[PDB]
Formats: structure tokens, sequence, C-alpha cells
RNA sequence: GCGGUCGCCUCCUAAAAGGUAACGGAGGCGCCCAAAGGUUCCCUCAGAAUGGUUGGAAAUCAUUCGAAGAGUGUAAAGGCA
RNA sequence: UGGGCUACACACGUGCUACAAUGGGAAGUACAACGAGUCGCUAGACCGCGAGGUCAUGCAAAUCUCUUAAAGCUUCUCUCAGUUCGGAUUGCAGGCUGCAACUCGCCUGCAUGAAGCCGGAAUCGCUAGUAAUCGCGGAUCAGCACGCCGCGGUGAAUACGUUC
């Protein structure tokens, strides 16, 4: 659809465009203040003339494909460098310095009960 | 037909020169192409190559002939004569109009594409290709495909040396890398 | 994180070993207890054997490592698993 | 070719949309669309973003900047 | 006595026709096929190398090399490109 | 001096946040109490999307400030969706405090968007301004609380009865 990311039709523009990656609510409403597209006005009804000036705005950003690429660049770089961060990135802990006595699940996985 | 017009007119003479031929019989030609997919998938279930068929006959414009494993093969749940993996031969303007497609649309749909490999040859002057992933073709409508596949498209020519052959599809405008 | 009117941070006492040594043809290990000092791009291409709390360990720098603190490059406590 | 058998193929242009360059193939698929073509021919048309004149590695040229390095950031930021 | 065997097919023993014994050495049969029969037309294998998405030693595809090293419902011998 | 007490296949206790519509978001509008304050509380203004920053004012305080509290009420929007719920993890970019924030601080913006659809055996608190729920202050304290101490706002259900 609009950045390669078929959004969603019924719901209203700015939620629809935040499903695309590396667009949040914020970001669409600056999106949808540059073209003076109301933000009310579901992406079904959006004309196309609306539709092609959203898809410069989103192509002014950067989303999908690229972020995706520039973040993991970010991680493989801590990884290879051998810095700490990138010691508990190829670990699956966590990174931010919280502690792994206990929680830490959403880095770890699942429980082993062993 | 654009491309068989660019090959009589620029790439025969081209080719000519570069390998100093004596007659322009001894001109290289893409002689067939053969694209071909490969479906283990049918064993699990039959509509999976039944969709891949589907997909493959409108990227091509020829109903595909569905190849059965010659051998039966317990590694892969693989009984002889199954129909997994099927195969279009295209010659003359399809063939052409084929290549023509692939150079100018699919080809830059491809996801991060980077160019064609520059070694896959076999040899004797006879190219491969192997697309990862379909949805490049305009053909495919992006929503058809239930699930994603790949392919290998075979470009056989009359050239004898991989270096002419690199040269020709060059020529017809090759992404090499 | 660290207020941009401040600047960098590195240890004093660091950055002149480094300076001292930057009219060197090769260099040699510096050895420093400070895990705090920011890498420079000036510290780039020297080996430094940061202290770890039990020995100096020695790093390469390069302009990939720049822009990080040298303590982070050093593991202080080890874990093999279980 | 035998007939009935076969998915239905019809000639097609094609025009780069980034550029307009023009190239006549067949494709199964059909575009409502339709331009004319020397010969005094009309075709459905295809219109297409990217083309190999488009795509820039046929030009020649790149458009992406290739990120910038650390030492650079660094110094940018601390007015170095 | 115990064990084995009892009819039929193939090989070796069998001594270059045929035949030829032993509680000699090896195996098979008590069917299967509505096409796996008849005929007309058409085709040629197995493997190896190189290249190639999933795909891996090995699935399907392409070129070359390849006289049979494949196949011939079912044992072996004979035969068949 | 540096590191550790902050480790992390796992087990448990205590809490916070949720799983949504008695809700989420946006806008408007109203009502407290306990307490703290000198290099401390900081008005007002200006810049900043924000965290904050600059100038600068009053107050050793029933005088000035922290401090227009939040639930609440009124409109608009969402329409049962792992979602406009959820806010973990992660990337980048910042703000402070401090000599210094990698090990290892809190906070902000953008981006990402985890498990989670009300929870087995079992088990806990509470009888009224209580439970439930909503914020506010303070001690420690350069900085740093989902903990602790205290304050107020809204405000229920049930008690037949003593067999267990
Ligand atoms: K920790
Ligand atoms: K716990
Ligand atoms: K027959
Ligand atoms: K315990
Ligand atoms: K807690
Ligand atoms: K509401
Ligand atoms: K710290
Ligand atoms: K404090
Ligand atoms: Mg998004
Ligand atoms: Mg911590
Ligand atoms: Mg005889
Ligand atoms: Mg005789
Ligand atoms: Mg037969
Ligand atoms: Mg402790
Ligand atoms: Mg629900
Ligand atoms: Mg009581
Ligand atoms: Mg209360």
């Amino acid at each position: 659809r609009i950045a390669g990311v078929d959004i969603p039709r019924d719901k209203r523009v700015v939620v629809s465009l935040t499903y695309i990656y590396g667009i949040g609510n914020t970001t669409a409403k600056k999106v949808l203040a540059n073209v003076g597209v109301s933000e009310d006005v579901r992406v079904r009804d959006l004309t196309n003339e609306q539709t092609d000036a959203i898809r410069a705005e989103i192509d002014k950003l950067k989303v999908e494909g690229d972020l995706r690429r520039e973040v993991n660049l970010n991680i493989k770089r801590l990884m290879e460098i051998g810095s700490y961060r990138g010691i508990r990135h190829r670990r699956g802990l966590p990174t931010r310095g919280q502690n792994t006595k206990n929680n830490a699940r959403t880095r770890k996985g699942p429980t082993k009960t062993v | 037909n654009r491309l068989k017009e660019k090959y009589i007119k620029e790439v025969t003479p081209s080719l000519v020169e570069k390998f100093n031929y004596s007659s322009v019989m001894q001109t290289p030609k893409v002689d067939k192409i053969v694209i071909n997919m490969g479906v283990g998938d049918a064993v699990s279930n039959a509509k999976n190559l039944d969709k891949a068929v589907e997909e493959l006959a409108l990227i091509t414009g020829q109903k595909p002939l569905i190849t059965k494993a010659k051998k039966s093969i317990a590694g892969f749940r693989l009984r002889e004569g199954m129909p997994i993996g099927a195969k279009v031969t295209l010659r003359g303007e399809r063939m052409y109009e084929f290549l023509d497609k692939l150079v100018t649309v699919s080809l830059p749909r491809v996801r991060d594409f980077h160019g064609v490999s520059k070694k896959a040859f076999d040899g004797r002057g006879n190219y491969t290709l192997g697309i990862k992933e379909q949805l490049i073709f305009p053909e495919v409508d992006y929503d058809l495909v239930d699930k994603v596949r790949g392919m290998d498209i075979v470009i056989v020519t009359t050239a004898n040396t991989d270096e002419e052959s690199r040269e020709l599809l060059a020529q017809l405008g090759m992404p090499f890398q | 994180g660290r207020s941009l009117k401040k600047g960098p941070f590195v240890d004093d006492h660091l950055m002149k070993k480094v300076e001292a040594q930057q009219g060197a043809e090769k260099k040699k290990v510096i050895k420093t207890w400070s895990r705090r000092s920011t890498i420079f791009p000036s510290f780039v291409g020297f080996t430094i054997a940061v202290y770890d709390g039990r020995k100096h360990v020695p790093v390469y720098i390069q302009e990939d490592m720049v822009g990080h603190k040298l303590g982070e490059f050093a593991p202080t406590r080890t874990y093999r698993g279980h | 070719m035998k007939q009935d058998i076969h998915p239905n193929y019809q000639p097609v242009v094609f025009m780069d949309s980034t550029t307009g360059f023009k190239f006549l193939s067949g494709s199964t698929k059909g575009s409502s669309e339709t331009v004319e073509w020397e010969d005094g021919n009309t075709y459905p048309l295809l219109r297409v973003e990217v083309t190999s004149d488009s795509h820039p590695f046929y030009t020649g040229r790149q458009k992406f900047t290739q990120a910038d390095g650390r030492v650079d950031r660094f110094n940018k930021k601390y007015g170095l």
C-alpha cells in the first residue's frame, strides 16, 4: 500500500499509519500535519491524491527494511567489537543494566525448569 | 520483441567483433530458457504444488509440466512418481519476452537487490539464476501467495564458453555483481 | 546521558599518556586503572591494558570502538554457565 | 502452443514512471489503461516505478549515502 | 532314533552335445497383471562432473561425459539398447 | 585505585503494572490533607516536543514556594481487536546530579511493541470512613523507591451462626 505494507482500511488514518514499521503515533500525527489530511477520516475514504501525498511523506521518512537494516547493523557492530552490550546481545541478556537473578524473562525466553 | 531486436541489432555484431567469428552462424544465441520450481512441500500437501504451478503459469504464460520424482526416497518421504517440481520451456518470442521482463521489472523488485551472481555457470556457456522469492513478478499480485517460494531459471545458450555466455547475457542486460 | 555542554570525559593522566605517545611509530601498551575514561579518535590504534578489578586486559582501539567508555570493553565478572 | 490450456497472453507496453522509458513486451497481466504505440497499434499499458534505466546499478551511480562513521559522529556531536 | 527331506523352477557339482548321483554347494514356486496382454507410432538407460531457492550425500532443472555398468512384476541362468 | 555486594540454567516470599469499554485517547472544568524549604523552596517571564535550561522574584515562611492533587464531573473519539489494550525488551538522540552514570543512576523524545484474554493445587487482607481505589507529602538523600512513614479524596459487600 503506502510503504510496502497494507495498512488496515477501516481504522482511522493515524492508527493505520502506525501499523507501518518505524512509524509511531506521534510520527503519524506529524506526517498528517504536513499533508493537511485530517486524522479522523478512514484510510479507505482517503482519496488517491491524499494517499499519494502521504506516500511522499513516508518516503521522506525512514521505515520498514531500511530501519530494520540500520538497527541490525548497530547490534552487529556491538557484538563484533565485543563490547559488554554486544555480549549481552549475543547471550540474550538484558543490555540496559537490569538485574538478572530474577525476571529478565523477556531477554532470556521461556523458563527452563532445570 | 524488443529484446530480440536488441540482440539481432547490437548484440550480434558486437559478439562477432569481440570473439572474431568467421561466419555469423558462429554467433551464440539464447537457445532456450527453462524455469524450474522444485516443490518438495507437495508431499505434505499437493495444493502447495498446485498453487506453485498456478503462480509459475502466471509468470511464464505457459502451463508448466509437472515433473515427477524418478526415484522413491524415504529420506524426504518421497515415493517414485510423486508430482514434485514443475518446469516451463520458453523459446523464440516468449523466451525473449520473458527474459526482457526479468531484466526490467522482476529483477528490481527483489529485496535489497545487489545484482545477479557472476559464478553460476555450468562451464559450457549456460547460466542459471536462483530467484529466492516470487512477488517480484507483476502477475503474482503480492497477496495471492499463501506460501512464498522461489525458483531456478536456466538460460541455455549456444555459447561454448562461459565467457561468451557472460558477454551475451550482459549485452542483453544482466546485473552481474 | 552526559551533558553535551560538559563534553566528553577522560581522565587527565590517561589523556596525557596518549598525547605523549601520539608521535610514536609503534604504539606501546598503556596500562590504566581508569574505567571511566571515554575513547577518543586519538585513542584509535592504541592497545590499552584496562584493569578489570584483578588484572589489566589489553584491548586494541579502533574507530569502531570510539565513542564508548573503556571499562565497557573489559568485562569484570566471568560466567561460564552451569 | 496447445489451445485453451495456457494462461491468457497479451502484448503490453511498459513505461518507467520515474523516467518514462518505454519497452513493449507480452505478459499475462492486463492494465485497464491503454496507450498507442508506433506501427499505429494500441496496447494495455503497465506503469512501473522502477526499471533497468531507473535502477541505480544500471546507470552507474548510487543514491545511498552509505551512513556515517562513529569518529565523525563523535566530532560532530562534541564540536571537536 | 532325534533333526532334515518328499512335487515344481534356476544355477554350480556336470568332466566345452544331451544326460548324470550324494542327508553335495546356493536360491526360488504353490503366484501376479484388465495391463504388467495385442497392435501402430514414438523414445533410450544407470551413474559422474559443472551450475543452480527452499534443498541438505541425495527431491525437481540444464549442459557435457557416458554401450549398458540401468531396466526387464517375481529366484537364478540364458537373452534383450 | 579498581572491582564486588547489581552475577543468573533455576526455586520461593513481598510488591508494581497489566490483561481492557465500570475502559484507552483528546479537550474542558471542580474539590483536599499531612508535611518541606537557605544556598534551600523557587514565583514570573523566555527557549525547548519533552526531560529541562536562562534571566529572575518572594520566603528562615498561617505572609513566598514546593502546591491549580488524582480519581471526579461535561463533551468528542475509539468499537471488542493481542487492539488506539498492554508497556516489557531493544536502537538512536537528549536532560540532569555528580571528578566520574561501562560494570552500575534517574529522567525525556522518537522508534520498536514482548508476555499477558483474569490465572491449578493452594493461599492472603479486611467488619466502615474499613476493604477497594485515587492521588499528595516526608525521612534517608549530590543524584536515585514499585519500599517505608504519614495525609487526605471517593467509598462499598457481608456477619445466618460457632459444627468445622
Ligand atoms: K545487573
Ligand atoms: K521473585
Ligand atoms: K499399449
Ligand atoms: K524464600
Ligand atoms: K515492588
Ligand atoms: K471515554
Ligand atoms: K551507574
Ligand atoms: K530524594
Ligand atoms: Mg509502527
Ligand atoms: Mg539497577
Ligand atoms: Mg553338458
Ligand atoms: Mg561332456
Ligand atoms: Mg515387459
Ligand atoms: Mg544486597
Ligand atoms: Mg479481550
Ligand atoms: Mg475486628
Ligand atoms: Mg486513605
